[PDB]
């Protein structure tokens, strides 16, 4: 197939990896998962306009919507880990062992 | 139903004036007369190629010509 | 060109529809110049 | 939480698992996780402490990645079928990425990590919200993609989570991680027999719903998470211990009880098919839960573990916590196997 | 089981709670002419 | 070279991505993720997606990143091996998929994918006076009636729940 | 299994041509069953709550057993319709086939050797 | 559990975004909206698992209207031949794959 | 597969209309009105056959009905129409609405030499009807016949034999 | 490509003054200084407020998203359940602001 979904789907593949191995910090986590949404809007939009099929142009704007909105519920969950341990190392996020 | 509202306009006329604005858009398009014209219009804009229909011999409705009488016409949007 | 390739058919649809297909943009200017095909592929929307 | 606001996040979470039942696109399957997900994180933050928000970062990670991973999946099904009906999918590679998707969000082993945390770290109504109905919606898209699902990955994910999902409950104390280990297990029974006979999947989901129900509301009846704690009951309920005995026996699937009733059948359509080797290990690993189950029963039930001097004030209140169907939910989990040809109702 | 390994778990608390482990203070010097000490909540 | 130009936009849009993937810190995270949707948003204008990409700059980044790099800076305090590791391994590993597409013209590393500039699919007419895009997305209103009330429900409850999860109480 | 016979009529619990069916009796043993497993639910009800178990509320008991016993005796009618479908749909299916479900020729055990194994 | 509420209640909540052949807006067709129809038509009604086997064709047209891969397959081994003749100097391209031909209309 | 079937470049040569596009919007309600028939065969003929190789000829006839159009615009009134198309073709969105007295010389120039009168708002998006003398299409997708469908069901329906048939249960 | 031209050049002149503006004055041989704030070294303290108001701008910004192709979709013919559906989007986000009034979120930065 076409030449440009080798590198959107690799894109998606690097930002999986990259959300699939933390450092430390759990921003640079939703920057990752982030990423996942951006190439699968990329990758989808670009379906969808070779193709022609008119009734799904709505469907990528929905995609953001939703991811974005999830983006935030993450952005607030960090928040309030950062507000029991001043920062947001994933570290921290271990009491659930015990 | 009569202190509130005056009470209400005057501590908050912002408020007011959103509430009565929303209530006109809801309720006003359909107390409108001209709400039907703004959908024949939206319907009489030619995006696509009139398809011409194959002439069996039976079609009293559908004109030869487009200068012929029969057919949909646009008398209502040139005159209002 | 394609005469000293083995089990070539010149003009062979990849279809198995004998119906007519709307031609691509590779199949029309695959072999012409590469302004013609910038013109034809980007033209519009590269149009200012 | 507001009671208002509350009744309608939870109605938004019902409404996030219907339309992911009802729905004939995969965009409002992908809307209906992202609206579930998004209404049962308040669900989990009820009491506002460090362990809940923890559980929540936890939940939301594994869950987000698997939306996305849902979504790769719709996506490369749209490259290879140019559609969107939910319905087999036209590629393994999406096949395979949307089992993994849904593997992580039912919590199925290797995915299974994020089950006892979570249910550890929230409480005892959210984690009966987590274990029961955050299981129904990718069941649901799981019976209606099982044309494309790979026979070697969904019986590797089977056999994973029923092994370590034995294994697991046999260290625990914590009653909530004893619960979320059995229900990695039970996944694990449900999806061994879903290209074989969904029917009994969809058996085994309400079986194992009515079970974890009843033993999560007999949880909250007496206010118990731990092991040690569930060992006051006799003390300050005789009938809950009575209840839990008969529910974990039932949960390990002694005859005649109901529990007994799922991973039979779901035998009774394992060797129709010619397999033997695999029923039979599974069989035997559910003898690990069944441990586990018994090591309560013996805390609880058949013995009397010694109680403290303060129980003696509880002796003069009676429970005033709404103890919904717990009844209704006790004899339906144990009385239930003379009527077990009522299955046909699932077909 | 206690092994090695899970010898420094403790059991954890009873009612699921873990103890929760300032303001902002700004000094808008002399750069009339007034030195300023600001305890500041937000 | 210019036939290949969405080609080369994507090869900038995957070195973006092995720019945050590598986790350098979260705000040169933030940066490289702004760099990576500015291209991936040229790739999609030039398939015709002009509203689309639009929506990635108003939306994607002057409404969400701008919000990732609020609460960023708002967080680790202001003033690695592995991260430079990882972008050189990620850039060989991609440059690699260039060469090896470029000189084959096919390449295979979960699906076969062509070699050639990514014009050749595209397709030889006209939509007339109107953006198919443009209206596809205007029949959100039209024939999108229940993924409205999805949608709205959606961000109404999301409202809902940032309220509830941020208070503590 | 059944998935496709009931998906051009979905949702229906009990169809039209269930009414061809002979509904269960109200003296269904299974019915009894069902109207005893709503007894024991009232009873296990004045336990939990510390009532006298045989005594308390007998309405609560008897809205118990008639709300088992309604619930399960429209279980009852649609498991009968879905065993009746299952058959039909067996019977069809080997009258349209008959070239996969031939007559096996029963031979009699005068001509049926069968190795005979001693136990000594 | 595919509890079918949308054709119970006679309700169209996500069926128009399913397929490329439905009903759009102004009438605008898919590139492939004649493979579709055809391999829906085919399908239409007898099952998947006769699906996969009795529809073949009407699928494999339709997937490579969809991805294109045999109709580039084809355009690589021309051009690629083309290129090979090229520097072997046994090939000279026309005055129209050139430029100087004065285009049609 | 077969071989495509294209028509050779003597059967594509015609006599092109090479004439600029705001000639064309500026004749395009008299095109309309005046070649109107050969039009709607030509385009009922191409939404029928859904091949354009189907279609050259009458595509000819578009081609040769479109000339005799201007050529009796040439003849007549070529003065009124070429500074009406200037006035057209110096617009960037080419508006009819600047150009109204010039469309007025030229629509009284045609109204007097030959006739014509310019269709009014709606008459040109009229959906006509055509008739023809090439055979309809009996099947324009070559669509070859479709699976025959599962065998349906049939007949009363029976109880179950001897109940449920699950290991023992005598119901 | 004309607009990617103009990029060009808006960013080669915008690089091309930052290096002048970095750079010009760095050829002077001023003197060298040693030079050794209200907060003094206190840790930056978390703003709530801050946070709820750009996740408030976020959450309204995809009901924005949403409302962007109403321009567009006033050209269709079914407008009963369009102007239904942009009544209902628009009152959507007036109860999203007013439940964000209600409990008390817009405080502070009101
Ligand atoms: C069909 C599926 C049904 C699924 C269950 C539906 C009800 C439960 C869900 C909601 C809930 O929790 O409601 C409380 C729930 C009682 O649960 P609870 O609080 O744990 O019970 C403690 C005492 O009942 C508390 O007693 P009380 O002192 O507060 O007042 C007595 C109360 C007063 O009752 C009333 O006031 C009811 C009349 C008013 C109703 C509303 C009118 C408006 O009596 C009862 O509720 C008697 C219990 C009846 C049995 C409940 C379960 C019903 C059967 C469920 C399915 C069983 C299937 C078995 C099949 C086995 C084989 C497969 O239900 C009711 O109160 C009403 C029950 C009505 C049953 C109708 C059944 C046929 C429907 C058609
Ligand atoms: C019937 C079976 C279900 C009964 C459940 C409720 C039992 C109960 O509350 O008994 C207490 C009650 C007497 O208690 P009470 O003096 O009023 O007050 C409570 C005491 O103070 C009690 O004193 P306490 O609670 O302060 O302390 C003593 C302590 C003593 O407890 C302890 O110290 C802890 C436990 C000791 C070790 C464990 C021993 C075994 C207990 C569990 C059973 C396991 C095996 C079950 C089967 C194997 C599968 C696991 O706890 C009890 O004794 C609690 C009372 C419950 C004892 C019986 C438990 C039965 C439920 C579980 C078995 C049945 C359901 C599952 C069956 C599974 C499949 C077969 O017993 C009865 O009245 C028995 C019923 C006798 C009359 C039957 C009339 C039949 C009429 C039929 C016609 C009308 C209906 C028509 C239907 C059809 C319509 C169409
Ligand atoms: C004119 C209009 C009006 C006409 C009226 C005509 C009738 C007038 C009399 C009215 C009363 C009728 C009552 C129902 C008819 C008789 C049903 C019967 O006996 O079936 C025989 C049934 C099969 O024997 P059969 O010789 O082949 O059939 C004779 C008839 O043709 C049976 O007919 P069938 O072959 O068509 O039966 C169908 C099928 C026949 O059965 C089968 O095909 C075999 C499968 C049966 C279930 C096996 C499950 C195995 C795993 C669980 C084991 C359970 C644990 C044991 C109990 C634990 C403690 C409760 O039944 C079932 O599948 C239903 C399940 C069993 C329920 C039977 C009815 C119980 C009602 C009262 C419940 C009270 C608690 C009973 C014990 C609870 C467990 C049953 O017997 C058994 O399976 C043995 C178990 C005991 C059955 C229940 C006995 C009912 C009477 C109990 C009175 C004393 C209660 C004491 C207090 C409570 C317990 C502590
Ligand atoms: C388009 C917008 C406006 C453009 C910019 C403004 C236009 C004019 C730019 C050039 C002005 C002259 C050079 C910069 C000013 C120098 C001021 C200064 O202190 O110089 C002393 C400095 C240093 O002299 P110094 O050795 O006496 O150093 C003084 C400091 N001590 C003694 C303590 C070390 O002079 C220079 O650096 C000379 C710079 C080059 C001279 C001009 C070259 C041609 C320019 C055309
Ligand atoms: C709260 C929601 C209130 C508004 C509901 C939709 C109102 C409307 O105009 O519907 C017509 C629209 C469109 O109907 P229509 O009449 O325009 O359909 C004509 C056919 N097309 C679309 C091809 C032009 O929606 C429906 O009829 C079905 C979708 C909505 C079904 C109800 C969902 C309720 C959800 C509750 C939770
Ligand atoms: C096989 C599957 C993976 C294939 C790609 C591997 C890329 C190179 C990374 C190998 C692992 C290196 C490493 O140490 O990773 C750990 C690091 C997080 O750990 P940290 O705390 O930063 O450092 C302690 C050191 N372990 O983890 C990271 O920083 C990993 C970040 C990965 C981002 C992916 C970027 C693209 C990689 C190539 C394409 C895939
Ligand atoms: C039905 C049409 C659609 C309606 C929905 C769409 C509306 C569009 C505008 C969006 C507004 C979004 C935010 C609304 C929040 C309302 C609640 C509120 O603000 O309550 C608090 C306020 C007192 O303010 P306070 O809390 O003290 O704040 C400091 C400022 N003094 O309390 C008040 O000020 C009282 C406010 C309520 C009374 C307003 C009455 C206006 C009446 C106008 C005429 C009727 C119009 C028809 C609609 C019915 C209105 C009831
Ligand atoms: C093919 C199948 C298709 C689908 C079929 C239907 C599937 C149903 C799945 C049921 C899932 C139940 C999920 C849990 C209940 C949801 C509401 C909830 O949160 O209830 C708990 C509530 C919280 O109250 P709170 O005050 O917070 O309690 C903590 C102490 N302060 O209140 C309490 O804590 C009260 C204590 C008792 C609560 C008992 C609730 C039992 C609900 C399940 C009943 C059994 C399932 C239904 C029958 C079988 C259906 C398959
Ligand atoms: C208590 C049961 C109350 C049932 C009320 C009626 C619900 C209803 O109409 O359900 C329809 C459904 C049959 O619909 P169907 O299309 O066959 O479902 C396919 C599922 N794979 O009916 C059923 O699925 C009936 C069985 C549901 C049992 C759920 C609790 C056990």
């Amino acid at each position: 197939m076409s030449l440009v979904y080798m590198n959107i789907m690799m894109a998606f593949t690097v930002s999986l990896t990259g959300l699939l191995m933390y450092r430390s910090h759990l921003m640079s986590s939703l920057l990752c998962l982030e990423g996942m949404m951006l190439s699968l809007f990329i990758l989808a939009t670009l379906m969808i306009l070779n193709s022609h099929f008119t009734l799904a142009s709505m469907m990528p704007i929905i995609l953001l919507v939703f991811a974005a909105c999830e983006a935030a519920l993450g952005l607030s969950l960090l928040v309030m880990v950062s507000n029991t341990y001043g920062t947001d190392y994933v570290q921290n996020l271990n009491l659930l062992q015990c | 139903v009569a202190a509130f509202l005056k009470n209400v306009w005057a501590k908050e006329p912002v408020l007011v004036a959103s509430f009565a604005i929303a209530g006109l858009a809801v309720i006003l398009p359909t107390l409108s007369p001209y709400t039907k014209y703004s959908l024949m219009i939206n319907r009489a804009t030619p995006y696509n190629y009139p398809v011409p229909l194959r002439d069996d011999g039976n079609m009293p409705d559908v004109p030869s010509h487009p200068q012929d009488p029969q057919g949909p016409s646009l008398e209502w949007l040139k005159r209002l | 060109i394609m005469k000293d390739v083995p089990g070539w058919k010149v003009g062979e649809s990849v279809f198995h529809t004998t119906r007519w297909v709307t031609p691509m943009m590779g199949e029309l200017y695959g072999l012409r110049t590469g302004e013609e095909i910038l013109s034809s592929t980007y033209g519009f929307i590269w149009y200012t | 939480m507001n009671p208002i606001i509350l009744i309608i996040i939870l109605m938004t979470v019902m409404l996030g698992t219907i339309i992911v039942m009802i729905s004939t696109h995969w965009l409002l399957i992908w809307i209906g996780f992202e609206m579930n997900m998004l209404a049962i994180i308040p669900i989990m933050m009820k009491k506002h402490n460090p362990r809940a928000t923890e559980a929540s970062t936890k939940y939301f990670l594994t869950q987000s990645t698997a939306s996305m991973l849902l979504m790769m999946a719709i996506i490369i099904n749209l490259m290879f079928s140019g559609q969107w009906t939910v319905m087999k999918l036209f590629n393994p590679m999406a096949s395979m990425l949307m089992t993994m998707a849904l593997a992580m969000k039912l919590g199925m082993a290797p995915f299974h990590f994020w089950v006892p945390e979570v249910t550890q770290g929230i409480p005892l109504s959210s984690g009966l919200i987590l274990l029961t109905w955050q299981k129904l919606a990718p069941m649901s898209v799981l019976y209606q993609i099982l044309p494309s699902i790979n026979l070697d990955l969904i019986l590797t994910l089977s056999i994973l989570s029923i092994t370590i999902g034995g294994w697991g409950g046999l260290n625990q104390t914590q009653l909530r991680k004893i619960m979320a280990y059995s229900s990695i297990a039970h996944m694990g029974w449900m999806t061994a027999v879903l290209l074989y006979n969904p029917t009994m999947t969809l058996l085994n989901l309400i079986i194992y719903i009515i079970m974890t129900s009843t033993m999560f509301t007999l949880f909250m009846a007496n206010s118990t998470t731990t092991t040690l704690s569930l060992s006051h009951t006799w003390n300050k309920a005789p009938i809950m211990t009575i209840l839990v005995l008969i529910t974990l026996l039932s949960m390990g699937g002694l005859p005649p009880l109901s529990g007994f009733m799922p991973k039979w059948m779901i035998i009774q359509e394992m060797t129709k098919n010619d397999s033997i080797i695999l029923p039979t290990l599974m069989a035997i690993t559910a003898l690990l839960n069944l441990y586990f189950y018994m090591r309560l029963t013996y805390s609880t039930a058949l013995t009397m573990f010694p109680s403290t001097n303060n129980m003696k004030m509880k002796w003069q209140f009676p429970t005033t916590k709404r103890m919904t169907l717990l009844p209704t939910m006790t004899v339906l989990s144990t009385m239930l196997l003379p009527l077990t040809p009522i299955l046909s109702i699932l077909e | 089981y206690p092994t090695k390994e899970t010898a420094h778990w403790k059991p954890p608390p009873w009612n699921d709670v873990d103890p929760p482990k300032s303001n902002l203070t700004l000094n808008f010097g002399p750069q009339g002419v007034l030195r300023l000490v600001m305890e500041l909540s937000g | 070279m210019m036939t290949y130009i969405v080609f080369i936009l994507s090869i900038i849009f995957v070195m973006g991505f092995v720019g945050f993937s590598s986790k350098p810190s979260p705000i040169y995270g933030g940066l490289g993720l702004i760099v990576s949707g500015g291209v991936g948003c040229g790739i999609v204008l030039n398939f015709g997606g002009s509203f689309l990409g639009l929506m990635v700059f108003l939306i994607y980044l002057g409404g969400m990143m701008v919000v990732f790099g609020y609460t960023t800076a708002m967080a680790t305090e202001q003033y690695n091996k592995v991260v430079l590791g990882t972008f050189i391994t990620g850039l060989l590993m991609e440059f690699l998929m260039v060469y090896y597409v470029l000189k084959d013209k096919e390449v295979e590393i979960v699906f076969k994918f062509n070699g050639m500039g990514d014009w050749v699919i595209y397709d030889t007419g006209d939509s007339g006076f109107f953006s198919e895009e443009a209206m596809g997305i205007a029949a959100l209103y039209s024939y999108g009636t229940w993924l409205v009330i999805v949608t709205g429900w959606s961000l109404l409850i999301g409202v809902v729940v940032i309220m509830e999860i941020t208070r503590g109480n | 299994m059944m998935t496709g016979r009931q998906a051009r009529a979905p949702l229906q619990f009990l169809p039209d041509e269930a009414r061809s069916l002979p509904p269960p009796k109200l003296t269904d043993p299974r019915l009894a069953y069902i109207g005893f497993l709503g007894y024991c639910s009232g009873l296990i009800d004045n336990a939990i709550r510390r009532r006298p178990v045989l005594s308390a509320g007998l309405h609560r008991q008897f809205l118990y057993i008639t709300s088992f016993v309604f619930v399960g005796y429209y279980l009852l009618k649609r498991q009968d319709y879905m065993y009746a479908v299952r058959d039909h749909d067996m019977f069809s299916y080997i009258k349209s086939h008959p070239e996969d479900f031939p007559e096996k020729d029963k031979k009699t055990y005068r001509e049926v050797f069968e190795e005979f194994h001693p136990v000594r | 559990p595919f509890f079918d509420v949308q054709k119970k209640l006679g309700v169209d909540l996500d069926h128009w975004m399913t397929i490329q052949s439905a009903e759009q807006p102004h009438r605008i067709p898919a590139r492939c909206h004649a493979f579709e129809k055809e391999w829906i038509e085919c399908a239409h009604g007898i099952g998947s698992i006769r699906a996969e086997k009795e529809c073949k064709i009407e699928f494999e047209d339709f997937r490579e209207c969809l991805l294109r891969q045999k109709t580039m397959k084809r355009l690589n081994a021309i051009k690629r031949q083309r290129d090979k003749l090229i520097k072997e100097g046994k090939y000279t391209p026309p005055p129209h794959h050139s430029g100087q031909e004065d285009l049609r209309p | 597969p077969g071989i495509v079937e294209l028509p050779s470049l003597e059967d594509l040569k015609v006599q092109e209309v090479k004439v600029s596009s705001s000639v064309l919007k500026a004749a395009a309600h008299h095109y309309g009105a005046q070649c109107d028939k050969p039009n709607k065969e030509f385009m009922l003929c191409r939404w029928e056959e859904k091949d354009p190789r189907r279609c050259l000829e009458e595509g000819k006839l578009v081609n040769q009905c479109a000339l005799e159009f201007f050529r009796q615009i040439k003849r007549h009134c070529a003065e009124p129409f070429t500074e009406y198309w200037t006035c057209i073709d110096y617009s960037g969105l080419q508006l009819f609405r600047r150009c109204r007295k010039e469309q007025a010389q030229f629509d009284k120039c045609v109204l007097d030499k030959l006739g014509w009168v310019r269709p009014d708002l709606g008459e040109l998006s009229k959906v006509t009807k055509v008739k023809t003398d090439r055979p309809l299409p009996e099947n324009p997708y070559h669509s070859r016949a479709r699976p025959e469908p599962n065998p349906e069901v049939e007949g009363d329906l029976k109880p179950a034999r001897h109940g449920s048939r699950l290991f023992f249960w005598t119901m | 490509m004309n607009l990617m031209i103009t990029l060009l050049t808006n960013f080669t002149l915008a690089t091309l003054l930052v290096t002048i503006a970095f750079w010009l004055p760095q050829l002077n041989v001023y003197s060298e200084k040693t030079s050794p704030d209200p907060m003094g070294s206190a840790r930056l303290p978390f703003s709530m407020k801050f946070f709820l108001v750009a996740i408030t701008f976020l959450l309204f910004d995809l009901e924005i998203a949403l409302l962007l192709p109403l321009p567009w979709a006033s050209q269709t013919t079914n407008l009963n359940t369009m102007l239904t559906m942009a009544l209902l989007l628009i009152f959507l986000l007036a109860v999203s602001l007013a439940y964000e009034w209600t409990q008390k979120g817009l405080e502070w930065t009101e």
